[PDB]
DNA sequence: TCAGGATGTATATATCTGACACGTGCCTGGAGACTAGGGAGTAATCCCCTTGGCGGTTAAAACGCGGGGGACAGCGCGTACGTGCGTTTAAGCGGTGCTAGAGCTGTCTACGACCAATTGAGCGGCCTCGGCACCGGGATTCTCGA
DNA sequence: TCGAGAATCCCGGTGCCGAGGCCGCTCAATTGGTCGTAGACAGCTCTAGCACCGCTTAAACGCACGTACGCGCTGTCCCCCGCGTTTTAACCGCCAAGGGGATTACTCCCTAGTCTCCAGGCACGTGTCAGATATATACATCCGAT
């Protein structure tokens, strides 16, 4: 017998095991499945890959390498679903948009 | 542990620095009568956020108002913050 | 000089882009400490207490200025005044 | 109070002792041990004409139920004139006993016209109301005049008595008169509730026949005439066990030739006659087209359809009459008025070879339908075929179903068929000058059909009556055609 | 002293989405209070979720329904998909 | 000449009888209708008790009736008397909807 | 011919003029332009749609197929409009 | 060795053992005090009669012996406190209070 | 059947401060949501509070910090007193 | 319509610094093996929702018209923010103590969990009688004119 | 500048149906008694917060212009209000079926515990290159006129 984790199993990046425990642990319900938390892990791969892949566009962008908390600004209010997802939080160190009102500028 | 008692307490908010505040929202020429108004938002905002934290942080029995007092604080009061911890 | 009405755009697009805090700390420091003296006395903070108060503090006002922003050009004006800046934490539901 | 109660129950056991099987096995044992131990044949000329001698039958037997103090039914056929007959009934408590009052007759809206007519007809010197009118008028016909207690006939609406229950308690009543009574087929309707709340003396009924569907109907209407006999839902139902669905001995039917006699008349057709003529009936068992076989399976095993499932035996319904309501069984618009919308519905196909053959002979027909939908259909086939018509039907108008009526039976009329719906245009009209009536597809009601094909087999017809119902072969309709057979033969043999 | 903070699982998602692009550690603990808010609705709504249907245990279904409820619109039909995708190959293996 | 009042009378004198009020303002079976049409498209074939369809009823009532309101507001800081559709979607772009 | 049911006023009028009229003067406003009316159905119909949205996503969870009340009180708490009476 | 209800014990209306039975199955935590339930108990004794009282006298105004939803909606709505505690919750046949704005009507 | 409901103490609440008015149906169908929104909201933030401590059990400190910080100003310190004085008659007996 | 400064953008040498990798200890994830409960899944009972039609009643809705008060461009004018420039001044950085208290371990009980008897409060079912809704009618009162 | 006239509130009267009472039962509270084990308190350590002080220089402030935007005022249409008259759709009743959602109730399999080894990842030291200042090259854009 070798041990073989879980997360390799469903073949994830983000733990399962870690996921149990807190899920467990944190007083949710009474009694846990055996898929739901297989099924945390795999929405949270979607959720960190989609928002960090739209930051890595935005930090290339720049002509930047590493990221920064204002390139994940940009990514989160930028789309749309995930601003509407994520629309009451702000960020730290992320600054707003450019945006100016129509009719202010000269013309 | 010491008292320097200096005066002049709430508007050491100056108003070039709530004019910069305000030119980042997008705004074009403010009145003169918004400094003294936004001065009292400010302290109705920051009075409530400090008093929820200030509560956080009696119950666990300590002295030290920590950042994560403050993320709970403005977690319950409606407006998450990312960036410190939880 | 310059006509009334171009420093100010280009301040708009300079603090727009950048993304540092923007009031200064140390009043801010003793503005804290100051208005959180009534409540318990003789506290302490830590440092990244008062960055995060700061920093969620700085958020609020920014989106408000914004949205009184609006609520001004609604009234077809360029000048905001002290009541539609009370008008637009009236109709958010906070008045 | 229990002055006729002595009298109701005595003649009760006047008659043949089966009443006895249930009184004496029930307050209303009570008085039972207390008393357990214990004609006009001249046509009477108060009315302003003659009666004939089958109606002066019938009005004996009215007086027979007044002066033994009991209610009864009479159930006989229209035509035959169950009005006059209930009107001289009306005089004989004027000229004879000259009870002056009160009176209260109701009746439904279409015919309300027709009783005041025929009062004044027959017995000219009786002082009698409409109540019609809008809250304001109905006012000054209660204030003014039914307060002021200057009538003696009163005629209502079935639905103006459910608004007006309050100025009607306040008098008591002598006569209650219900005409066209399926409306208390129910015991738990609307109308039942309000009318066990006024006060009576007598209590009578007057309907065209009885139960249509189950035996629990019909002690209902005779609850509402005599309480104090039956006020029991189990000791009827149970003690008959419905209707002998069990072994059709036919031996507890023979309690139905003891019970029902003291308060029911019902007469045949082969009293005058009405028609003067005997008619028939066919069924003709049509198939299915190729195009519906696919809908009878894109709604049971799940298939181009896409479907809505909700009622079974109303989705089902559709397929067997025709596709082409599903509005998707359509070809796409353009939509072209074509020889494949027929070919689609085999009744159609049929109806096509109907109709060639009754052209020649230029015999009218009538045509019923369940569904308003399917009679739009047949509105642009006899466009597409060149026949003239004309639609009465719901929410055409009142003032539209005078006129087309007096298109179809006016002389040299040139409309081929002439469309209407089953359970609307009872009404008491005459479309005698058809002579053959069709159908379309079977009812729940047996009856509502058989109402329905006497719309031109009555008093008047002269030429031969023939039925044709296209039904479908081996689908829903011949569940809920022998289904609605088996209730026909159930008040056939009740009462013949 | 021992501290939990998602952090690898973060760095290993951006190396095999963008293979060369690195972080600042302020972008890394503000995505680790991401995911940790994240977790905390789904999993506090699938807990109520089987509260109202007088049920114990938390299931598959439960984190089915609460993250088509939960995040909006077209994003939760891939999130779907994902999560399908890896329970069976889960029960499958 | 007949008695007619001046505009603006009738519209107060509506403004008190419906703020007395406690009624249920929008009908019901065209309401009913708009429910059935507009939850067709999530999924077919559903039913509805008539204490859900009065929920919903009275919950979106509430909703659109505090909507005017903030749209009067808004009318009333533009120095008019009359709302418009501006002002109506400025009073929900302020709000988080739009 | 007009043998077919495309003849029909659609379902969102039927949130007649003056209904809307009545339910803009209990909010307390005057004098209501003639505008007002087609917005505030698609505002009704937004609004409507994400309610009955999260209705239908909690009934299809537990395997009915009828949405009841305590349904519609947990999609409007859930949104942030919680209603009391039907609990 | 005869009962008494800890209800009584506090001097209070609301049940505690059912308040007690409730906050355990409704897992909220893995271990249950024993003056929680009693404290909760008493703070909603004091809310529930708090808002009832406004609501009496509302009725009372109209004069009324029997409490309708329109007396609740003017017991909370026109109160200030506990209007900034209800103020996110509608009322159903509650209506809204009285007001014109000052500006409209005529002069 | 069977289900529970804080109507009989609604109504005992009731006719202590007001001997005479009545209550309706649709108001104690108010009233009994009313009260399941307010335990709810208190007990569930008691929860989340007494988890921020690595604290297994909730008691009577949870529930005053709790309602101190749950609902506003001048009401708090009168549901506090009222809470207080419940629980020493409670422990004195 | 074209020259004139003060702005924003490649542009290349040139430091600090903090992210990325490498290498070590130890904490929990898991394999597994037995048990027990919870929830699935058939299987009766009954009662509120659905379709496609009839009938009647009756307030709402639809439409139309005259007209009047509001929205709305222009237009003048008068303060009042914007811009810039000297002149203070206090924030910011950078050291340097100094100690309050955050945080962690060690015992060791008070106190919730859990269990089985037991038995009184609360929940369905019944009746029943005033509180409220409604209807003329009457007095008052608010809005429209001289 | 006070009369006409319609709307609203305040008086009686009926009547009806839901809110308050009582009755029976039954099943959750309540008592009494073990029993493990969270948290309470005491004690030690070391770390991050607090108070200083000095030096530099961005930044605030107070002054002067000066033009441009807010605001009152003026006609001028013109669109929404108020009332009168058709017209239609809600709103009840009714038909006639049927069907999906709640209660026992009974028997598998799923998950939680429990002991047991190993490896994952977290902290802690080294030891390098992307970002930033900086800083002098050339670079694109509003501003009196014409
Ligand atoms: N002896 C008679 N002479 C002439 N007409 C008669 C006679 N008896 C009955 N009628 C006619 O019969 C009609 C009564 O119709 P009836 O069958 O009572 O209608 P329904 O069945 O709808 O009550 C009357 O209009 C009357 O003219």
């Amino acid at each position: 017998a070798k041990a073989k984790t879980r997360s390799s199993r469903a073949g994830l990046q983000f733990p399962v095991g870690r996921v149990h425990r807190l899920l467990r642990k944190g007083n949710y319900a009474e009694r846990v499945g055996a898929g739901a938390p297989v099924y945390l892990a795999a929405v949270l791969e979607y959720l960190t890959a989609e928002i960090l892949e739209l930051a890595g566009n935005a930090a290339r962008d720049n002509k930047k390498t590493r990221i920064i908390p204002r390139h994940l600004q940009l990514a989160v209010r930028n789309d749309e679903e995930l601003n509407k997802l994520l629309g009451r939080v702000t960020i730290a160190q992320g600054g707003v948009l450019p945006n100016i009102q129509s009719v202010l500028l000269p013309k | 542990r010491h008292r320097k008692v200096l005066r002049d307490n709430i508007q050491g908010i100056t108003k070039p620095a709530i004019r910069r505040l305000a030119r980042r929202g997008g705004v074009k020429r403010i009145s003169g009568l918004i400094y003294e108004e936004t001065r009292g938002v400010l302290k109705v905002f920051l009075e409530n956020v400090i008093r929820d934290a200030v509560t956080y942080t009696e119950h666990a029995k300590r002295k030290t108002v920590t950042a994560m007092d403050v993320v709970y604080a403005l977690k319950r009061q409606g407006r998450t913050l990312y960036g410190f911890g939880g | 000089r310059y006509r009334p009405g171009t420093v100010a755009l280009r301040e708009i697009r300079r603090y727009q882009k950048s993304t540092e805090l923007l009031i200064r700390k140390l009043p801010f420091q003793r503005l804290v400490r100051e208005i959180a003296q009534d409540f318990k006395t003789d506290l302490r903070f830590q440092s990244s207490a008062v960055m995060a108060l700061q920093e969620a503090s700085e958020a609020y006002l920014v989106a408000l200025f914004e949205d009184t922003n609006l609520c001004a050009i609604h009234a077809k004006r360029v000048t905001i005044m002290p009541k539609d800046i009370q008008l637009a934490r009236r109709i958010r539901g906070e008045r | 109070d229990l002055e006729g109660t002595t009298k109701r129950f005595e003649h009760l056991l006047s008659l043949s002792g089966l009443f006895k099987h249930f009184i004496e096995s029930k307050k209303f044992r009570q008085v039972l041990d207390v008393l357990e131990e214990n004609q006009f044949r001249e046509s009477p000329a108060y009315v302003n004409g003659q009666l004939r001698p089958y109606q002066i039958q019938g009005v004996n037997w009215l007086v027979s139920l007044h002066k033994n103090k009991i209610a009864g039914i009479l159930a006989d056929e229209m035509g035959l004139g169950k009005t006059l007959q209930t009107i001289s009934f009306l005089g004989y408590l004027r000229y004879i006993e000259k009870i002056p009052g009160p009176f209260l007759v109701i009746a439904p809206k279409s015919t309300l016209n027709n009783w005041l007519r025929e009062i004044n007809r027959w017995t000219p010197d009786v002082n009698a109301f409409i109540l019609q009118g809008d809250k304001e008028e109905r006012a000054e016909l209660i204030q003014k005049k039914l307060l002021g207690c200057d009538f003696d006939v009163v005629i209502a609406s079935y639905e103006i008595i459910i608004r007006e229950k309050s100025p009607l308690k306040k008098i008591n009543w002598e006569y209650i008169i219900i005409d066209e009574a399926h409306r208390i087929k129910n015991e738990e309707s609307m109308l039942s509730q309000v009318l066990r709340e006024f006060t009576s003396r007598n209590r009578l009924l007057i309907t065209g026949t009885p139960l249509q569907n189950n035996l629990h109907e019909l002690w209902a209407l005779l609850n509402f005439l005599l309480p104090d006999i039956f006020s029991d839902a189990q000791d009827f139902d149970d003690w008959f066990s419905s209707e002998s669905t069990e072994e059709d001995q036919d031996k507890i039917v023979k309690q139905l030739h003891t019970v029902l006699q003291p308060f029911l008349l019902r007469r045949i057709k082969s009293d005058v006659e009405t028609s003067l003529l005997p008619k028939k009936e066919l069924n003709l068992y049509v198939g299915m087209s190729s195009m519906q076989k696919k809908w009878y399976k894109k709604i049971l095993e799940k298939d181009e359809s896409k479907t809505r499932l909700l009622n079974i035996m109303m989705q089902l319904r559709k397929c067997c009459n025709h596709p082409y309501l599903f509005k998707g069984a359509e070809p796409g618009p353009p939509y072209t008025t074509d020889e494949h919308l027929v070919y689609n519905a085999a009744k159609l196909q049929v109806l096509d070879k109907l109709l060639k053959k009754l052209k020649e002979e230029g015999s009218r027909v009538l045509i019923f339908s369940q569904m308003s939908r399917l009679l739009d259909i047949l509105e642009d086939y006899c466009y597409f075929r060149n026949y003239e018509y004309c639609r009465i039907d719901g929410s055409t108008a009142h003032e539209d179903r005078i006129q087309a009526i007096d298109d179809y039976n006016a002389p040299d009329s040139k409309k081929f068929v002439f469309l209407l719906t089953t359970r609307a245009g009872g009404l008491g009209i005459n479309l005698t000058s058809a002579d053959v009536v069709v159908l379309y597809d079977s009812d729940w009601n047996p009856q509502a059909d058989l109402q329905a094909m006497d719309r031109a087999h009555r008093i008047g017809q002269k030429k031969q009556v023939k039925v044709f119902r296209l039904v479908t072969d081996n689908s829903v309709e011949e569940k809920i055609l022998e289904r609605a057979t088996q209730k026909l033969r159930l008040d056939q043999l009740v009462i013949q | 002293t021992r501290k939990e903070s998602y952090a690898i699982y973060v760095y290993k998602v951006l190396k095999q989405v963008h293979p060369d692009t690195g972080i600042s550690s302020k972008a890394m603990s503000i995505m680790n209070s991401f995911v940790n808010d994240v977790f905390e609705r789904i999993a506090g709504e699938a807990s109520r979720l089987a509260h109202y249907n007088k049920r114990s245990t938390i299931t598959s279904r439960e984190i089915q329904t609460a993250v088509r409820l939960l995040l909006p619109g077209e994003l939760a039909k891939h999130a779907v998909s994902e999560g399908t995708k890896a329970v069976t190959k889960y029960t499958s293996a």
